[PDB]
RNA sequence: UCGCUACUACCGAUUGGAUGGUUUAGUGAGGCCCUCGGAUCGGCCCCGCCGGGGUGCCCUGGCGGAGCGCUGA
RNA sequence: UUAAAGUUGCUGCAGUUAAAAAGCUCGUAGUUGGAUCUCUCUCGGCCGAAGCGUUUACUUUGAAAAAAUUAGAGUGUUCAAAGCAGGCCGCCUGGAUACCGCAGCUAGGAAUAAUGGAAUAGGACCGCGGUUCUAUUUUGUUG
RNA sequence: UACCUGGUUGAUCCUGCCAGUAGCAUAUGCUUGUCUCAAAGAUUAAGCCAUGCAUGUCUAAGUACGCACGGCCGGUACAGUGAAACUGCGAAUGGCUCAUUAAAUCAGUUAUGGUUCCUUUGGUCGCUCGUACUUGGAUAACUGUGGUAAUUCUAGAGCUAAUACAUGCCGACGGGCGCUGACCCCCUUCGCGGGGGGGAUGCGUGCAUUUAUCAGUGGUGACUCUAGAUAACCUCGGGCCGAUCGCACGCCGGCGGCGACGACCCAUUCGAACGUCUGCCCUAUCAACUUUCGAUGGUAGUCGCCGUGCCUACCAUGGUGACCACGGGUGACGGGGAAUCAGGGUUCGAUUCCGGAGAGGGAGCCUGAGAAACGGCUACCACAUCCAAGGAAGGCAGCAGGCGCGCAAAUU
């Protein structure tokens, strides 16, 4: 290739998008933006494929160009815009607010929130540095550059951002005993309390996380997102509450449902 | 001068040698302050680098190189070309039709610093990965351990 | 054209490779700027990413630092002497990095004489000028002359430096790459480095 | 063994021909870089016809001529 | 072209007479090799943070491993190969899971197999002394 | 479904092969009613191509004096729709093919603390102490005169614009902070003197560039990191510090709210480029190979986006090999994968997904963030097109289609 690529094939698209084989040869290639190509949900696959407000890709454009969808408080008319983890989608015409939160199976969930909860979001801390004339600067997982933060905030922490002003209202440090969600790997979508962190200098750290039912797993430190302080999350949680059911337990829980029906 | 055997004056760039202080400083002693760093992955800097006077820019402790990547180990095979050595790595490769192994080897050229003196070709050396230092050199010696016939 | 690829060479074992692709553009080289001595001539080159380099073809003046005194000034480069890379670069008078050149001394001679209030570089023939004597022997107040007098205790220069100030030219090493940034900046030689460089100049003659 | 039929592989004077690939030496298009060069195109000056303002002088506008003038492309 | 072919043989073939052990011995690389030996010093509020135990090979575990394909769960395409859909009278519900040599990373085990630890004692552990460089606490601060 | 059967003898028991048996891929023969899905010029010729098409693009928001339009109002600079043309962006993606290629490509794993990056997203955008209520010259479209056998060829002349091309301020602007510092004041000594202050007058100053020195906000496993201080520098082929556009109209001549387009830099996204460890078929009737002409390393530099013998000068004599180097062959692009299958195994993978390579063969470039681009240009080699013989124009391994080659593959 002599330059950057502009297409995406449907079998090469991220599996959690849940795209079928026989609709087309191509998939929406996400625009460049705050979230990565393989860790985002474009607006077309959310308005058309998940919410079914539109039947074709031309109808998504007609909804978008009417300026109905706000991503974290700003109107986006791009139909392949890379929305991602912890983002807030607001449709004012129907009065709906959604937050992009992984479910236990590793896929983005349709998680509706209240108008009050849509006024803030939680952001991980990626980089801290000092810029010209000694001004501290943050860089988050949302590609947000926030200057003059508290000196107690360090890398791998979580901050709360008010979407109207874009300023930090509170923060949670990274330490054992704090709630977290896994945002990658094989435990994606799982919620649990940090119990240990083993350090491997010159390589990747490992964090051990225990569920509410007593199941323990481990992840790389880059795949951990601190949610709340202690056992209490700072955001509303999806239906599964982060607990991964086994296939036998899931089978029994599904079979018990149809017996209830009658 | 032993330290000045090349056509260009040899110095540590971080160090300034022309601080005009006082006549007494000239009278007292002429010993340059030396730049040494802590190449650190649990390794320790040899005392022959903090007290030496050699000038070499590809040394890890007193030169401009950074150690990142892979940490490996080998056996010194040849010490013939200037300031670099050839080591051997021996391993077993698994052939799965016969459920068996076979011996294979690799010859790897590494850079040897003057801080590691009194080293013979029988002994185990730990090497760390760095940037390309020449056409076929990417590793640098970080620790020297004597062979079986240790004195 | 001129390429800087690695696949035209031999393998470590000494075996000949066979290239699998042709010459690309991220592998190119350009002709050398053999920066000579003369009135300034600089050509701009567009480089990868859309940026620019400055090919200096002739240079006459440069920024040079007297490190011991911490005095950096603009100075007219005069002549090219011993080169550590090639002794052919001195016959053609080519400026490159880490080259030994001669520079004027008057900007340094003015700062020394205006700061320490002592005559440096004056020959033993009683050369006195009213402007110079107003620089040197102007009458100051009590506190100003006290501050000047407590300063003359450490206003001493080496014997190799003061000889050069007799002939009006100092020896300097260019610490900048003139064919890449378009300018020749550097530092004046001192101490054991000057001692080393004064030997190999004499050893070429 | 000798006599009769067919087909393969090999040796072979002819320093065999056809096809293609390597190189010695010499010549060497075209682009690119450097040093020159200067067909043309302006501007600021100098005079000649001359209006306005400020005060014989300057700022101006239409210009024409010409000067081995300087400066730019 | 695969099986049949235990007629390419690692599992797993043959070499007295059917095809086949070198005329004989030495000898380097390669391959193989006899018994034998039963976790802790400082810190943060009884535990963790930090050192390794000689080093490995081996075994179990963990995370990291594109989708499609393959194995496999659910689902009357009218059955099926398929597909990822669908179901109830606006609601309910899926789009699982397994496998992914070798090499690299991680944490438990210590049988089997290599390897080292004192024999001019330049040995371990304890208290004792001397030579040199040196810590920048203390003289409300500054020399 | 972990399987055998016929054939050497007058008859026997073996060794051993031949033949039979089942799938699977190409071609082919005969036959063919219904219905669902569905490969398809790879093999040989990466051979050659008639013809048509495959890449263009305007919103309220860069530039409208085409009556080209039905129609306002008539002193309204411009009502509106809008061809053409200037400007910007894209054309470096996609599609095709498998010739080259044997630690090369590629796969798993790592690093950039050794580089660049159009665009998206966020930060920054009175931080600099030195005509502005608007600056200058052109040139397209258009009008008119033309040349050539011929092309998406172009010349002269008369107009006219800019977010094209150039120039260039005000303001926040009152200062602050560093050096130089004539003169003035206070404490003490009898005094000289000592100590502590005030200061006119001048020279510099912000961020990016380049060189040198100094001390120790934040962070790494580790910086020669980030931030800081000081003396200077700052390329005319030149560095940032807005002379741009639309919509709503207002508050007390001033102040203004939403956007659009641009801006050095920082970060982010899409990457790309270099390196790290392990891994590939046959061949000894290939056993030594590399080093004159860089082979392994050192020192300094050139060039390069950067790390490096990438290249040069001066030095040293190294580097690989039976654990198979070097050389040769491959009907060799590499993987994900496919067929067969008791268990082990054998064979295939041109082919729609990922990576690589190429556009008849070599080579060289311009533009641009990105190309050594070929539905770009410039040469040479081989083919080949029109011609008034002067000249001009070429590249289907894109979609159809034709020729050729074949056992072998569809609709201009």
């Amino acid at each position: 290739a002599r330059g950057p690529k502009k297409h995406l094939k449907r079998v090469a698209a991220p599996k959690h998008w849940m795209l079928d084989k026989l609709t087309g040869v191509f998939a929406p290639r996400p625009s460049t933006g705050p979230h990565k190509l393989r860790e985002c949900l474009p607006l077309i696959i959310f308005l058309r494929n998940r919410l079914k407000y539109a039947l074709t890709g031309d109808e998504v454009k007609k909804i978008c160009m009417q300026r109905f969808i706000k991503i974290d408080g700003k109107v986006r008319t791009d139909i392949t815009y890379p929305a991602g983890f912890m983002d807030v989608i607001s449709i004012d015409k129907t009065g709906e607010n959604f937050r992009l939160i992984y479910d236990t199976k590793g896929r983005f969930a349709v998680h509706r929130i209240t108008p009050e909860e849509a006024k803030y979001k939680l952001c991980k801390v990626r980089k801290i540095f000092v810029g010209t004339k000694g001004i501290p600067h943050l860089v988050t997982h949302d590609a947000r550059t926030i200057r003059y933060p508290d000196p107690l905030i360090k890398v791998n922490d979580t901050i709360q951002i008010d979407l109207e002003t874009g300023k930090i209202t509170d923060f949670i440090k990274f330490d054992t005993g704090n709630l977290c969600m896994v945002t990658g790997g094989a435990n994606l979508g799982r919620i649990g309390v940090i119990t240990n962190r083993e350090r491997h200098p010159g390589s990747f750290d490992v964090v051990h996380v225990k569920d509410a039912n007593g199941n323990s797993f481990a992840t790389r430190l880059s795949n951990i997102f601190v949610i709340g302080k202690g056992n209490k999350p700072w955001i509303s949680l999806p239906r599964g509450k982060g607990i991964r059911l086994t296939i036998a337990e899931e089978r029994d829980k599904r079979l018990a449902a149809k017996q209830s029906s009658g | 001068a032993d330290i000045q055997t090349e056509r260009a004056y040899q110095k540590q760039p971080t160090i300034f040698q022309n601080k005009k202080r006082v006549l007494l400083g000239e009278t007292g002693k002429e010993k340059l302050p030396r730049y040494y760093k802590n190449i650190g992955l649990g390794f320790k800097t040899p005392k022959e680098a903090i007290e030496g006077t050699y000038i070499d820019k590809k040394c890890p402790f007193t030169g401009n190189v950074s150690i990142r990547g892979r940490i490996l180990s080998g056996v010194v095979t040849k010490m013939k070309m200037q300031r670099t050595i050839v080591i051997r790595r021996d391993y077993l490769h698994y052939i799965r039709k016969y459920n068996r192994f076979e011996k294979r080897h690799k010859n790897m050229s590494v850079h040897l610093s003057p801080c590691f003196r009194d080293v013979q070709i029988g002994d185990i050396v730990t090497v760390g990965e760095c940037r390309p230092l020449s056409k076929t050199v990417r590793f640098n010696v970080l620790k020297v351990t004597k062979a079986a016939g240790t004195k | 054209g001129i390429s800087r690829d690695n696949w035209h060479k031999r393998r470590k074992t000494g075996g000949k490779r066979k290239p699998y692709h042709k010459k690309r553009k991220y592998e190119l080289g350009r002709p050398a700027a053999n920066t000579k001595i003369g009135p300034r001539r600089i050509h701009t080159v567009r480089v990868r990413g859309g940026n620019k380099k400055y090919r200096a073809l002739r240079l006459d003046v440069g920024n040079f630092s007297w490190g011991s005194e911490c005095c950096t000034r603009k100075t007219r480069i005069i002549d090219v002497v011993y080169n550590a890379s090639n002794n052919e670069l001195v016959r053609t008078k080519t400026l490159v990095k880490n080259c030994i050149v001669l520079i004027d001394s008057t900007p340094y001679r003015q700062w020394y004489e205006s700061h320490y209030a002592l005559p440096l570089g004056r020959k033993k023939g009683a050369k006195l000028t009213p402007e110079e004597e107003e620089i040197l022997n102007k009458k100051r107040s009590k506190k100003i002359q006290k501050k000047y007098d407590e300063r003359k205790k450490n206003a001493k220069i080496s014997s190799l430096l003061e000889e050069q100030f007799q002939q009006g030219k100092l020896l300097a090493c260019i610490a900048s790459r003139p064919g890449q940034c378009g300018r020749a900046d550097g530092y004046v030689l001192e101490g054991k480095e000057l001692e080393f460089y004064l030997r190999k100049i004499k050893a070429r003659k």
